[PDB]
DNA sequence: TGACGAATTAAGCAATTCGTAATCA
DNA sequence: TGATTACGAATTGC
């Protein structure tokens, strides 16, 4: 009845419009306001939706696989790489497609997204593409602005964007393999390109096209490749030595690939992509003893079980390398950010993120094991339930508990001093 | 349009087909209160008690409900002044003009807007004594309002104290708004924004908003 | 003025708002006092010195402490302190409502502020001083300084009171009456004035009689009046016209009685009178204020109460009068609905439940029987109440089924003698009650003469007097006075609200005494939490004495012991893994030492968390414990008063009062676990439940397998406090005062929340009672500690346990011996449920008794018991199906009507809605109704029952089974046989029988 | 001249039994 | 054409 009720109902309607492109927090707020509205008006036209399977097929159609005909209007071309597809909404989380989760993202990327959202309100959604920690604006759609200036200001913000292309067509022409090759040479990038999306000025719908063919290739072996710090990317080489790329380790352990076997693969002019959709513990243990016992799987990546050290603590804290415990305090008072982040964060969390174990496996390892402590320090650890011995990655975690307890004790008695 | 006959005045009720499954009961309820009711001069005139029964109900979306007709000069169709003198219609027209921006007009009639049916809970009232015929009309009122609610999507009730227990009077739930009466003193209806809320709710229920400026008379 | 005792407080809602006090003096004069009535707000000094228009008046309250009572979860032991501030506070009074931004203490009523800030009790005796009073009318004064006027309190003195009880009887043709077609036939009044005179009179409408009949009635002894001014109340029967009768009613209802009492009058009687008076004449019933400045018309209004469960929805309706003269219009129907729980709430059922006595047969022969009732037949006081009701009663029910008409009645010094018209009965003692009457009212109105008029007059005067009998039986006056004193509420509001309102007066007094305010900042979150612990019973039949031990006010005492209040909670420490859990436990045991702080372990709040500890402080007493202490003291007072009672009525009244205080004390804890409440504290409710579970487990561990030998008692475990180390002894070797030669063993079998059932290997009840008394003494002295105390309830014989909350037994009280009659006790079985049957109950009783007799005898050759029972049941069911001799009353079930349903389809609501659409009498929103299962007569025995809710029909008082309709015996038979089967032991034969008779698979335990 | 308020909202969980819809061979 | 489970409603015991 009052103004506040009008604002509440308006925001409820706005949230109802954008429901598939929403995270847990937005869903919870929408459910709460639905409950409030049902309570105050005794009836309302919307219900409480909980599952909400994320999908983006509304703005896309079926992928063309044959040459077709184009002619009218200016065309804007945006390429698509291989990698994980993400959705970012207006003032919302940074979610997976299909399996939307609060995926951890760099704080600089969070600040860039916040400032690009504060730049203007005319943004429906943003489509992210990821490949080996390389973050790209894949798609930026809007109902008011134009897909030209937004990528310019995002580039000036500090993150790079593909070269969106503008072309003019006046005569009836046929888009075919030759034109695909022309467009492929037209982006002029070494990154793996998959499809091309063409849009017209005025039309909100975006149509993408991709060309591919089938091939059969043998699988030789699995080898990790160096792509950063304590992170590995799997790679399989061919009998001919060709490089077959992959988006995720999930692709491998769902592909159920066997040692020395032949599989189908979508081959293109430059590179090829393995095809999925051909138990799980068998595949994970098989790949684990294939690549080598001294390895572990960190979510969608591969990682080492190395011995770490005080350098592995000093690197993240943005402080100079040193090997004396007293020194590891002075830089703490030199930078306000370092002391703030050491005070606010806990001891177990910081010592866990020192050595880069994941969350779930470490937690389920801890909650079935006995401890014996003395003055806030761990002196004895033993196992109680032997079931956790089934998963080999758990054995990889068990292999290096001593380094973790050492860094935990060091962190606790340095926190005892720096306060 | 079908006609049925009753023992007492007005001896004739003509109705739209959408009101068919209620009329029989209505008749059995009117033959026991007619003799007592028709002992007093009433506004509206007996011949105009049931003139809202000719409006179809299958194309309506909103109901704007009063509690009793004007004490004097009642036209039969609720919330109507043919010469624009009653305070309630004047102030509702002022509010709707403020909402939509129209400044120059000479009359407002809620009966012209598409999708809106205006209604009165009590169909009669003695000359100068409001709410004086509650006992005669009670059952008929419940029956007819329950029939209306089964078709519309939003029920807007004007009058805070009069409709304090509207949910007890209705069996099936429906979207309900209770607000201050226009003629209420202390200037409480001026700050009410019920019409925008109605449009928001309607468009939230996959329904067309109401062209609220359609009712102005030029 | 001078000495006055208060009767009522009430408001006026005219142009100016006032508050009124009605009182009586010693001689009998009635005095009215008028107070200006304000809106109360509480502000700080800073807000007080920044109010844009200065307030009307402000009074200083002193220095008060504000505490934030929100709860937050902490992941380590660095817990931040609670936000506490201290400031000078002001109490501002405003004639009209105001909006102040940061005002606190906003959950308390205005009348509570008046009472507490002025130091006045709603039910006290005072010696007013006339210096502060101004006379504004004859019998009405005005007070501007209530603090000085009510400064002197004096002891209580007794005063006279005035009452009007009334009933009406209306003509009808085929169903409920209608105010537009049907006139009032009879009106009956019982009148008590301030001089103690009791008058009974009945007015008869003469318009529905012939002139010769009127002349005959006048010659018989009645009085005929043509005008309102020639009516005398000293005549028993007066005949007149309808207008004169309505005018007499209007004259009576406008007087200043203390109480006008009716049964379902606010919805039928007064409504009918007002409407008919407005139809025939144009007059209205007018109420006036004590200052003669406001006038209102009688107009009954409706209050709807909704539920706090899911969907909320409406759940009750009540009707009220809008008078403004101080008279209390009381409806016994709503009161009894809210007070006790019965199958039906009609007047006949309440009369049968209330006025029943055991009677001895004195004579027989012909078609009449003579009964006598005396103090040596039933109990002390039952005969006197039966004799009181027999002064006007007409029909008596014998042996719960037979209805008889009274021929002669004599009142004795200690009982009654009655002669009834009933067939010959072969016994010596029967049970008589006042209940249903076998008269067809519609037929009587069809052919109407003088004799039926006089009989209806007698029935109506009995109906009027039943209101007074029920008013005295239930002790409404004592309950009103006690509630007004304890809840700090006006007398007319004591029976109108639930626990959330009746605890606010004492809470406000407590807060003002302690100088404390409680505030909330962030929103409240609701999580599930566990409750009491129920043990699984170890056997089914026992054949050994069982001793019942219970706690005394378990949850209130737990809250007092642990100091569980929202403002005494230091914090909640959680952990997500065992390493942090160990670190936190070691730190917590030394930061918060046991004697002053209490730590409670609980189940985790969220799936990820694996631990949760709550810490409470005990240095300063909390707010909830003080409320609980107040209510516990009230309950102790009324238990003590019950102990000294002799008559039955006083005993029942005092038992009800102590029960009410118990329920209020438990409601305080429940509110502390209620999300939409001001006293919400999730941690406190969880901790109270956890401590209760620990206490019952401790008692069960101490008692299970405990034995006494020589004069010595050995418990199973160590008497160690399960929370922390203390200074008590821990030795399980205890010296007893029992005889040396005794030797017994004790084993625990069952327990619900705060109770233990201890089995003893003995059969005699004197020895068992003595052992139980000694055990209770020893447990209270040595096992328990602080404010925890247990009681020995009873001795149970022949305990039969079906499930975790269903058992039957014979009970011997603690103050009983072997040569004393026991009590049959059923708990949760298919005899106390209001939704089973009356056929089901009788069959269950006869078959349980037969099975017990057969088990006592004992054959069990191979499967003799099962075959015998199944054959007997089949024969009985077939006979009932074929003969169809059992009436419909044995097949009626009962249910309440409401509108709190998920989904609006809901067959139950649809059934009631259709009944209301097709029938004159309407079922309301908190009303119990009867229903049954009916099917067409030609259908044969049905095996597969597919749709059952389609066959439910509502059975009103004028229902008659049609010649093409029959009771659907199949549903009742299936339920009864499912009950019987679970009692036996065979499974193959039972399954075969069930599949033959009903074509479905049974369900077992 | 043409309505507002009065008629400020409200205890918890554990266990059993019954009918009907929804999911599975 | 059955089996089995899941859910809502009613009523009772603490
Ligand atoms: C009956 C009842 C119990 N309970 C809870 C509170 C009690 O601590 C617990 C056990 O109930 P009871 O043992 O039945 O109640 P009590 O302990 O107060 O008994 P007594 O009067 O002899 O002292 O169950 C309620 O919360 N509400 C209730 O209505
Ligand atoms: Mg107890």
């Amino acid at each position: 009845t009052s103004s506040a009720d009008l604002t509440n109902l308006k925001e409820l309607l706005s949230l109802y419009k954008s429901l598939r492109f929403s995270d847990s927090v937005a869903i919870e707020k929408y459910n709460s306001l639905v409950e409030w509205g049902t309570s105050t008006y005794w009836k309302i036209g919307v219900q409480k939706v909980t599952n909400v399977e994320t999908s983006i097929s509304d703005y896309y159609d079926e992928v063309k696989n044959k040459p077709f005909n184009i002619d009218p209007g200016y065309y804007i071309f945006l390429p698509v790489y291989f990698g994980s597809v993400f959705i970012y909404s207006k003032g919302k989380n940074m979610v997976e497609l299909g399996s939307g989760n609060s995926f951890q993202i760099p704080d600089e990327i969070r600040s860039a997204c916040n400032k690009v959202l504060d730049s203007d309100n005319g943004i429906d959604f943003l489509r992210f593409v990821l490949l080996n920690n390389r973050w790209i604006m894949e798609d930026a759609i809007s109902k008011y602005q134009s897909p030209v200036n937004i990528f310019k200001l995002a580039s000036e913000y500090g993150l790079n964007i593909p070269n969106y292309l503008e072309i003019e067509i006046e005569e009836d022409t046929l888009f075919d393999d030759e034109l695909y090759s022309i467009m492929e040479r037209s982006f002029d990038d070494t990154f793996p390109k998959i499809s091309i999306s063409y849009i017209k000025l005025g039309e909100l719908k975006r149509q993408v096209v991709d060309f591919f063919k089938f091939s059969f290739m043998y699988i030789e072996s699995i080898k990790v490749d160096r792509i950063g710090d304590n992170i590995f990317i799997p790679s399989v080489i061919t009998k001919s030595g060709k490089k077959i790329l992959v988006k995720d380790v999930d692709h491998l352990i769902r592909s159920k690939v066997r040692e020395h076997t032949f599989v189908k693969v979508k081959k293109k002019n430059t590179f090829s992509i393995l095809y999925d959709y051909d138990t799980r513990g068998e595949v994970i243990k098989r790949i684990i003893d294939t690549i080598g016992r001294d390895y572990y799987v960190n979510g969608k990546y591969f990682s080492k079980v190395g011995i770490a050290g005080l350098k592995q603590l000093t690197n993240k804290l943005d402080i100079n390398e040193c090997a004396t415990v007293d020194e590891l305090v002075d830089e703490i008072n030199k930078s306000g950010t370092v002391k703030r982040k050491i005070k606010n964060q806990s001891v177990f969390d910081l010592s866990r993120e020192c050595l880069g174990y994941p969350e779930a496996d470490f937690i389920t390892l801890v909650n079935n094991m006995r401890f014996k402590i003395e003055n806030c320090k761990v002196v004895n650890f033993n196992i109680e339930n032997t079931n956790c011995l089934n998963n080999p990655s758990i054995e990889t975690i068990y292999g290096n508990f001593n380094q973790f307890v050492s860094i935990f004790n060091t962190v606790t008695d340095v926190k005892k001093r720096l306060f | 349009m079908n006609s049925v006959t009753i023992s007492h005045a007005p001896y004739t009720i003509t109705y739209h087909d959408d009101w068919e499954p209620v009329m029989s009961q209505l008749v059995e309820f009117y033959n026991e209160v007619a003799s007592w009711l028709l002992r007093d001069e009433t506004s509206p005139i007996p011949d105009k008690f049931f003139i809202q029964l000719k409006q179809p109900l299958r194309n309506k979306r909103v109901c704007v409900c009063g509690i009793d007709p004007y004490p004097k000069d009642g036209t039969g169709v609720p919330f109507e002044s043919p010469n624009f003198t009653k305070k309630s219609i004047k102030e509702i027209a002022s509010s709707i003009s403020r909402l939509t921006g129209v400044i120059d007009y000479k009359g407002y009639n809620l009966n012209i807007i598409d999708g809106v049916i205006p209604w009165n809970y009590y169909l009669s009232c003695k000359l100068g004594e409001t709410k004086s015929h509650a006992i005669y009309w009670d059952k008929i009122s419940k029956l007819l309002l329950q029939h209306i609610t089964k078709h519309v999507s939003v029920l807007y009730c004007l009058g805070k104290t009069d409709f304090s227990n509207i949910r007890a009077k209705l069996e099936s739930p429906v979207t309900t708004i209770v607000g201050y009466h226009p003629a209420a003193r202390d200037h409480q209806f001026e700050k009410d924004r019920s019409f925008e809320i109605i449009n928001v709710l309607l468009e939230l229920d996959n329904k067309t908003p109401i062209n609220w400026a359609q009712g102005f008379i030029y | 003025s001078m000495d006055v005792r208060c009767i009522n407080w009430f408001e006026s809602h005219g142009e100016n708002r006032f508050l009124y006090l009605k009182s009586r003096c010693r001689n009998g004069e009635t005095v009215f006092i008028r107070f200006p009535h304000y809106f109360y707000y509480v502000v700080t000094d800073e807000i007080y010195q920044s109010l844009s228009p200065p307030p009307f008046n402000a009074r200083p309250m002193g220095k008060m402490r504000t505490i934030d009572i929100d709860e937050t979860i902490s992941y380590n032991l660095d817990i931040k302190d609670r936000k506490c501030s201290v400031a000078d506070m002001w109490l501002i009074e405003e004639p009209k409502k105001r909006s102040i931004q940061n005002a606190t203490m906003d959950e308390f009523f205005n009348i509570s502020w008046f009472y507490i800030s002025n130091g006045i009790s709603p039910d006290g005796c005072y010696s007013l001083d006339e210096q502060y009073l101004t006379k504004i009318n004859n019998g009405c004064y005005h007070c501007d300084d209530p603090r000085n006027c009510f400064a002197k309190e004096i002891p209580r003195f007794d005063i006279p009171r005035s009452y009007l009880f009334l009933a009406i009887a209306c003509h009808f043709d085929k169903k409920f009456p209608s105010v537009f077609i049907n006139p009032i036939s009879h009106t009956s009044y019982c009148y008590i004035d301030l001089s103690g005179k009791r008058l009974l009179f009945t007015l008869i409408n003469e318009e529905m009689l012939t002139e010769q009949e009127i002349q005959e009635a006048v010659d018989r002894g009645c009085l005929r009046i043509q005008s309102l001014m020639e009516m005398d109340y000293e005549r028993e029967l007066v005949l007149c016209s309808e207008i004169v009768l309505l005018r007499i009613a209007k004259q009576l209802l406008e007087l200043t009685f203390d109480y006008v009492v009716t049964f379902n009058g606010h919805n039928f009687d007064l409504r009918y009178i007002t409407n008919r008076l407005e139809l025939l004449t144009g007059e209205k019933i007018i109420f006036r204020s004590p200052d003669k400045k406001e006038a209102v018309h009688l107009c009954i209004y409706e209050r709807n109460q909704s539920s706090h469960k899911g969907v909320c929805g409406m759940a009750n309706t009540t009707f009220h009068v809008n008078n403004n003269n101080g008279t209390i219009f009381f409806d016994l129907y709503s009161f009894i609905q809210k007070s006790e729980k019965l199958d039906s709430y009609k007047l006949d059922s309440i009369s049968k439940n209330a006025f029943s006595c055991m009677g001895k047969v004195l004579n027989r022969g012909v078609r009449e029987m003579t009964f006598i009732g005396d103090d040596t037949t039933d109990a002390k006081g039952k005969a006197d109440t039966f004799a009181k009701v027999l002064t006007t009663g007409n029909y008596v029910t014998v042996d719960e089924d037979i209805i008889c008409k009274v021929i002669r009645k004599d009142i004795l010094e200690n009982g009654f003698k009655v002669v009834l018209s009933c067939p010959t009965l072969p016994n010596d003692i029967y049970k008589l009650s006042f209940g249903k009457d076998d008269i067809d009212l519609a037929q009587m109105y069809k052919d109407y003469n003088l004799n039926i008029a006089l009989d209806m007059a007698r029935y109506c005067i009995h109906d009027a007097c039943l209101c007074q009998y029920l008013w005295e039986y239930y002790g409404v006056e004592t309950k009103t006075d006690a509630g007004a004193a304890t809840y700090v509420l006006p007398q007319s509001m004591v029976f109108e609200y639930r626990a959330s309102t009746i605890i606010k007066g004492p809470l406000l007094k407590l807060l003002l005494e302690t100088k404390t305010i409680l505030v909330r900042s962030e929103t409240k979150q609701k999580f599930p939490y566990e409750g009491g612990k129920v043990f699984a019973p170890k056997q089914k039949m026992f054949s050994n004495n069982v001793l019942i031990f219970d706690y005394n006010s378990l949850y209130p005492n737990v809250c007092i012991f642990g100091n569980l209040s929202p403002e005494t909670l230091v914090g909640v420490v959680v952990s997500t893994n065992r390493l942090e859990e160990e670190i936190n436990n070691q730190l917590l045991l030394q930061k918060y030492p046991p004697p002053r702080y209490i730590t409670v372990h609980c189940e985790p709040r969220l799936p990820n968390l694996i631990s949760e500890i709550a810490i409470f402080d005990r240095s300063i007493e909390g707010t909830i414990p003080r409320l609980l202490r107040t209510f516990l003291a009230e309950r102790a007072r009324y238990k003590k008063m019950l102990k000294q009672a002799t008559s039955s009525t006083e005993k029942a009244i005092y038992d009800s009062m102590q029960y009410t205080y118990k329920i209020v004390a438990n409601s305080v804890y429940g509110l502390m676990g209620f999300r939409n409440s001001a006293l919400y504290s999730y941690a406190s409710a969880k901790s109270c439940t956890s401590i209760g579970r620990r206490m019952i487990l401790y008692l069960e561990s101490v008692l299970n397998g405990a034995e006494l030998s020589n004069g010595m008692l050995r418990f199973a475990n160590t008497l160690s406090n399960p929370f922390y180390m203390d200074d008590r002894d821990i030795n399980p070797i205890v010296k007893t005062s029992l005889p040396i030669d005794y030797r017994f063993r004790f084993r625990s079998v069952y327990g619900d929340t705060d109770s233990v059932f201890t089995e003893i290997d003995s059969q005699d009840v004197d020895k068992s009672i003595e052992i139980a008394k000694e055990l209770e003494r020893l447990i209270n002295s040595r096992v328990l500690f602080n404010n925890f105390k247990i009681e020995f309830e009873a001795v149970y014989k022949n305990l039969i346990m079906q499930s975790k909350k269903k058992y039957t037994t014979m009970k011997y009280s603690a103050s009983s011996n072997s040569k004393s009659v026991p009590e049959r006790i059923n708990k949760g079985t298919s005899e106390t449920r209001r939704d089973v049957s009356k056929f089901h109950k009788n069959m269950i009783k006869t078959y349980k008794t037969r099975l017990s007799e057969m088990l006592s005898e004992g054959r069990m050759n191979s499967n003799q018991v099962c075959i015998d029972i199944l054959r007997s049941l089949e024969t009985d069911l077939r006979s009932e199906f074929d003969s169809r001799s059992s009436p419909l009353e044995l097949f009626m079930l009962s249910r309440m009507h409401h509108s709190n349903y998920k989904s609006a389809d809901n067959p139950n609501m649809y059934l009631v809605t259709e009944y209301n659409k097709n029938n004159p009498e309407t079922i309301e929103l908190g009303e119990r109704y009867y229903f049954a299962y009916i099917c067409p007569a030609n259908v044969p025995w049905t095996k597969k029952l597919v749709n059952i809710k389609t066959y439910e029909t509502i059975i009103d008082r004028s229902f008659k089974l049609g010649s093409n309709q029959r009771i659907f015996y199949e549903v009742y038979f299936k339920r009864l046989t499912s009950e019987i089967v679970n009692l036996l032991d065979n499974k193959v034969l039972c399954i075969s029988f069930f599949q033959r008779m009903f074509g479905s698979r049974p369900t077992f335990y």
